RNA sequence: CGACUCUUAGCGGUGGAUCACUCGGCUCGUGCGUCGAUGAAGAACGCAGCUAGCUGCGAGAAUUAAUGUGAAUUGCAGGUUGAUCAUCGACACUUCGAACGCACUUGCGGCCCCGGGUUCCUCCCGGGGCUACGCCUGUCUGAGCGUCGCU
RNA sequence: GCCGCGACGAGUAGGAGGGCCGCUGCGGUGAGCCUUGAAGCCUAGGGCGCGGGCCCGGGUGGAGCCGCCGCAGGUGCAGAUCUUGGUGGUAGUAGCAAAUAUUCAAACGAGAACUUUGAAGGCCGAAGUGGAGAAGGGUUCCAUGUGAACAGCAGUUGAACAUGGGUCAGUCGGUCCUGAGAGAUGGGCGAGCGCCGUUCCGAAGGGACGGGCGAUGGCCUCCGUUGCCCUCAGCCGAUCGA
RNA sequence: AACCAUCUAGUAGCUGGUUCCCUCCAAAGUUUCCCUCAGGAUAGCUGGCGCUCUCCGCAGUUUUAUCCGG
RNA sequence: AACACGGACCAAGGAGUCUAACACGUGCGCGAGUCGGGGGCUACGAAAGCCGCCGUGGCGCAAUGAAGGUGAAGGCCGGCGGCGCGCCGCCGGCCGAGGUGGGAUCCCGAGGCCUUCCAGUCCGCCGAGGGCGCACCACCGGCCCGUCUCGCCCGC
RNA sequence: CGCGACCUCAGAUCAGACGUGGCGACCCGCUGAAUUUAAGCAUAUUAGUCAGCGGAGGAAAAGAAACUAACCAGGAUUCCCUCAGUAACGGCGAGUGAACAGGGAAGAGCCCAGCGCCGAAUCCCCGCCCCGCGGCGGGGCGCGGGAAAUGUGGCGUACGGAAGACCCACUCCCCGGCGCCGGGGGGCCCAAGUCCUUCUGAUCGAGGCCCAGCCCGUGGACGGUGUGAGGCCGGUAGCGGCCCCCGGCGCGCCGGGCCCGGGUCUUCCCGGAGUCGGGUUGCUUGGGAAUGCAGCCCAAAGCGGGUGGUAAACUCCAUCUAAGGCUAAAUACCGGCACGAGACCGAUAGUCAACAAGUACCGUAAGGGAAAGUUGAAAAGAACUUUGAAGAGAGAGUUCAAGAGGGCGUGAAACCGUUAAGAGGUAAACGGGUGGGGUCCGCGCAGUCCGCCCGGAGGAUUCAACCCGGCGGCGCGGUCCGGCCGUGCCGGCGGGGCGGAUCUCCCGCUCCCGUCGGCGGGGGACCGCCCCCCGGCCGGC
């Protein structure tokens, strides 16, 4: 149960939050998990996804083991267009199909300055929370 | 709101014109002209007896009756048939007014409290609740009353030593202070037989809180236990005592059905 | 058997009831409880690469700076020493409006200062800064066979 | 609860009882049902109940629903010259009748009684079916293209639609003036937002020329540019109003 | 005796309408008073809830006595 | 049926409600008492629980009278003081809170309810006749407050 | 005459300042209706209400007695409960209608004038200099300028007070700064399966994970995600973490001001006028020989005045000190910002409006004021061929499905077309009773098994009785051994916990002459009730 009284547990207010969310929050919403190998490395459960990340789709029609590269993110529809997931429209032009980020797993991070910075912050809060809970 | 409906101006056309003699909207080339404002039957319009806030919501009740109730309910918790008929699954449980050692208070984690309920073999009721977690029917759905589940077994404690935090995660289980007991929870639906789990302190305190029949309660100012009207409920055993049977008449239990009238003029042997 | 008329069922049409969805209301409650001559409220007119409305904005005109965040917006073209979003203390805010130079025609003005204009002739032109009513404390200049003083 | 005996049964206005009659929602409860297809809907199928109504089969549909014990209600429609929304007969009917009128060929075009040109015949007959303006409308003006909808038949057309263009003043008007009058100030009245009243109980001029004295600016020549003092000044009522 | 909104859902002894089943019982239009006669009260008629006794009392009836009647 | 009115057809909507007070009936709690509703202490809960030196107060337990006020059995023996054997009043002792009729239930119980004929106890059951009488009704007395008439005494 | 003091009144685009309108849910002061009720109506009622006008704040207003009472007396205001539908008013009809005392929330008190003392001991502004300066202040210096005797400051104000003298005892407060240690706003973070099978277009479904009963749980609220998810993501829990800003109490120090008291005895001092009050008129109030308010007229006092709910005269008593002022807390809030919930409503409902709504549109104007939601998981929106001027269609084609093709979910009736069937001169339509034909169903179309018996035919390592082992039921085991209890009862050299309107020396405190009483408390006995220990009776399991 939630005991904090200023947080709301009401259906229409949360749906309103999502469908009318700003870009900077959407960034935070559209997150995906790390594989257990990478989880062994950084000791981190999940990360916000980036434009140039490699991914495996788990469910849907296009599922498999094909590590596809990301092409572009469409936050306004909360969805991403990936390298080989597409279908040909009649005239011939192919179209990348949108996929929801949660149905996706990272195999290789595009590692910038901030990305390493964030992973260390998350690791710090993990070490403190486990030793503190301990 | 009281305003609802009546904000329009609407003079009636009146007699003539072969029309209904109703409050009609005042002019203008648009749909709403002659279109009907007030009246429960008109579109829009004031529903009958606008719902007022100064309705009598709250019903007060007498103290003696409340305490009577808590007593009856507790008496029922000792009876097993009643506990079963409320559906609680309790066959291998050793004793219904199920008392426990006072070390549980010192528990602070659910893994332990669960393993405890396993040792007491009360988990099947929770198992029933888990299987029974499902969706509500109707418009409630859109007003945050979506999910429903069966009620579980009560746990009563005297003093909080972390146990509250420790149990609250298990679905169904209501905790209770003993001093501050509640009926709305003890007898849901006014139906008798919630399965309870007492602690030794709470079990001993009842003798002081309500008293026996020859010692009043020390805590409440003036309150003895509720009196019986008749003690020997089992009339089956009564009715076959020597004394009454001795003093009764003989049961005339032979059935004498309706006789058919045969004609004496015709039938000789009749 | 014909055509016509009546009745029922299958199928197709008109029309949009019912049922299921719900970023809206109503009601109750909590905590705060702040506008304006430093030009408010309201109205008008404008501003987008393709834009009419809705929404946002004031000649810096769908936004500047600063701070936080940390790589997009997207219907279409095109161009990480911080793109984009939010926060908002610096910066700015056209014209009517109590409305304030006098009028409501958007017409007339008045004073002072700059630059072209002179060749100080002052004209002519542009720009800039002032120019509402009432009332208060003080400043200044005045009035009165009002009341005195000296002559 | 079950069972046995007799006697009776019309009913408006009206009263009372029982409703495993039915609707919407709340606490318990059915280890209830459901994408191997819920609700709703359709049905010359099978059945139950005196009845209110309900249960099975079949078809359609694509996500939620019901039984039992208790509680609360905005809880059951044929009518109200009821409300809103939709559809019939009446009807392919009444009708498309104010002021004389059209006809022949040719062109584009898929197609022409009505478009255009030419030819022929008629009318309005300068108190005009003409040429120009005002108030008032506000892009309807002009060109190119379009042929959905509109122009009560049609249209290759149009004041319809879509794209684009277009209004140049010292001298033409407003702007200036006052007109019947409206309307400030002073003054008065008024609980008060405000009102009477327009020369009436008002210290109602900021102007000018010359003289003197002071003050600056210039080929300081001569003349400007501000100030005081002397001398002079009737207005009339601020202001709008063609 | 204009027009717009508000007081305003303004009053009506007067017309009009008023949503499921079955079962059981079942009327009045008469008295008196009212600026009462298209209306109320009030007695009357009706239902429902019961209660005290029953396995001596009562009757829209006659008879026998006895009065009354114009 | 009407030469009385409303109605072309269909779907959806559409009408004795809420609040206060009172009266009667019923169910529940406690009982000469009863009630905390206001106030105070202690996720669902704005609930729930407690308070009695928080029962102030409300309703009831006494009426009547305009008001000052007043306020709900009595009977009998001896004595003492006084008067026409008796009486009034004043001191000590006993019974002491009405009566009649009708009254559902209870009580007494002459006698008796069968084995072979008598003798012979205990337990039941029935019952002639007679009593104590609940509730309730009818009547009769008594008591209380106001009021009227007639009276004679006690007290500081 | 001229010059100079003052007084009174003007003008200035004088230097510096302030007002002016909006919002108006709640508040304050005025003015002020009628519908309607009374079965009519006219006074009353509706009602000091709607509507009009002005002025405010986060609250306002109120408020420290010209009081209540008439008791053994209480003691500012505001608000709740009760006093109460009471006393009273009223064509005595209809109806209207308070207060004081009592228990509660909160609780805080103060200031001038006057009368009088003090070299006006007072104030504002300019100028100059130093510090500080996003709430314009602190300090020093001017023959710098005004205000002020038509009265500035200190003390002090009805609870009395001062001056004077005489005794006793005193030392910390106020203003602003700096640095150092410990609520509010903003930002970023934190557990655990996509494990193995299976249906399906897509799975959040189903089944499974053994004795470490899948993993976490201080986290199983909720939302999202191609159906229905504790463990896929965001969040939720936690005296969990980190980073900024603002505040909050403390400490150490600087530059200034303030130099005040407690009692005693003696002498003096002390109050607010066109106001109270009266007559009179009109409104209002529960206030009735006038409760309040106002207008006119009259017009006062000082051992005085007002009040003491029936006018008046006489009379004693009581209680207050008006006619100058301030003042936070509890209380109110259908407007606003930003927040939370619900036995509410579900597109003819709910605000008029779930949407480009106060929009389109109407009226010269004041004002009036609508209709209108829904493809799909995914735009995959139908390339290509073919007839036709094209609209329109035919094949092919996406999708699980176009039986969802841009006003497109499901798609009833009224109404129409066609098809199939049956019939037809007393308009159609109906109830009862039968017949015929259709329609589909009966999964009909050689028809019941059940016990028991009799008889003939198979087969299984099988029946009874005893032994062993376990368990349950019962016990007149007449009365086997031991417990446990009793809304049962007696004994107590018991130990006590509550209550008592039954009694009871000591202690603590004030007063009187180490002595004598009183009040409060406390042991100390005494009565009732229960609980724990024994012993014994009765009865049960
Ligand atoms: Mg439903
Ligand atoms: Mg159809
Ligand atoms: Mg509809
Ligand atoms: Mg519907
Ligand atoms: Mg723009
Ligand atoms: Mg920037
Ligand atoms: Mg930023
Ligand atoms: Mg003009
Ligand atoms: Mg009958
Ligand atoms: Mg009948
Ligand atoms: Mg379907
Ligand atoms: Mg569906
Ligand atoms: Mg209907
Ligand atoms: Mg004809
Ligand atoms: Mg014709
Ligand atoms: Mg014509
Ligand atoms: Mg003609
Ligand atoms: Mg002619
Ligand atoms: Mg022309
Ligand atoms: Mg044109
Ligand atoms: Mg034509
Ligand atoms: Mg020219
Ligand atoms: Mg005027
Ligand atoms: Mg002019
Ligand atoms: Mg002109
Ligand atoms: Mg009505
Ligand atoms: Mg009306
Ligand atoms: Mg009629
Ligand atoms: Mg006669
Ligand atoms: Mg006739
Ligand atoms: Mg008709
Ligand atoms: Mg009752
Ligand atoms: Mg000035
Ligand atoms: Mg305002
Ligand atoms: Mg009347
Ligand atoms: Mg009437
Ligand atoms: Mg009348
Ligand atoms: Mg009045
Ligand atoms: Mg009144
Ligand atoms: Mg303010
Ligand atoms: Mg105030
Ligand atoms: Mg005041
Ligand atoms: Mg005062
Ligand atoms: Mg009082
Ligand atoms: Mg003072
Ligand atoms: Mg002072
Ligand atoms: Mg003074
Ligand atoms: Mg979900
Ligand atoms: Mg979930
Ligand atoms: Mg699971
Ligand atoms: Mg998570
Ligand atoms: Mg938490
Ligand atoms: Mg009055
Ligand atoms: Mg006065
Ligand atoms: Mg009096
Ligand atoms: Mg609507
Ligand atoms: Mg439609
Ligand atoms: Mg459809
Ligand atoms: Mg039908
Ligand atoms: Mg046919």
């Amino acid at each position: 149960m939630k005991f904090n009284p200023f947080v709301t547990s009401d259906r229409s207010k949360n749906r309103k939050r999502h469908f009318n969310a700003p870009s900077h929050i959407r960034r935070k919403i559209m997150s995906s998990p790390l594989s257990k190998e990478l989880r062994q490395k950084y000791n981190v459960r999940s990360m916000p996804i980036r434009k140039d990340d490699e991914v495996q789709v788990v469910r849907g029609h296009y599922k498999g083991q094909q590590i596809g590269k990301v092409v572009q993110v469409y936050r306004k529809k909360y969805v991403i267009y990936i390298e080989r997931v597409q279908r040909e429209k009649a005239n011939g032009t192919t179209v990348h199909v949108g996929i929801h980020p949660s149905k996706v797993v990272i195999t290789r991070l595009k590692l910038d300055k901030d990305r390493k910075k964030i992973l260390e912050r998350k690791a710090k809060s993990r070490q403190v929370g486990k030793e503190k809970g301990k | 709101s009281e305003l609802a409906g009546h904000q329009t101006s609407a003079e009636s056309w009146g007699t003539g014109r072969a029309v209904a003699r109703i409050p009609r909207v005042r002019g203008g080339g648009t749909h709403r002209s002659g279109q009907g404002a007030f009246g429960n039957m008109c579109r829009g319009g004031r529903m009958f007896a606008p719902t007022k806030t100064w309705r009598r919501w709250h019903r007060r009740v007498n103290t003696t009756q409340k305490r009577y109730a808590i007593c009856s309910a507790l008496a029922a918790s000792a009876l097993p048939a009643l506990v079963m008929s409320k559906g609680h699954r309790i066959e291998e449980v050793p004793e219904l007014p199920l008392v426990v050692e006072d070390k549980v208070e010192g528990y602070k984690k659910t893994k332990e409290a669960v393993l405890l309920l396993k040792k007491l073999k009360a988990w099947n009721d929770i198992k029933k609740v888990y299987a029974s977690q499902r969706m509500r029917a109707g418009k409630g759905k859109m007003r945050n009353r979506r999910r429903i589940q069966r009620r579980g077994p009560c746990v009563i404690y005297n003093e909080d030593n972390g146990i509250v935090k420790a149990f609250r995660n298990i679905p169904g289980i209501t905790l209770l202070n003993v001093t501050k007991l509640n009926i709305l929870k003890l007898a849901p639906g006014g139906h008798v037989g919630r399965f309870c789990i007492w602690t030794e302190s709470a079990f001993r305190k009842l003798d002081d809180l309500y008293g026996t029949w020859r010692k009043a309660a020390s805590l409440k100012s003036n309150y003895n236990l509720p009196m019986h009207k008749m003690l020997n409920t089992d009339l089956s055993r009564i009715l076959k005592s020597p004394e009454i049977q001795r003093a009764l008449r003989a049961p005339r239990k032979k059935i004498h059905r309706r006789v058919l009238k045969k004609n004496p003029l015709k039938n000789l042997r009749i």
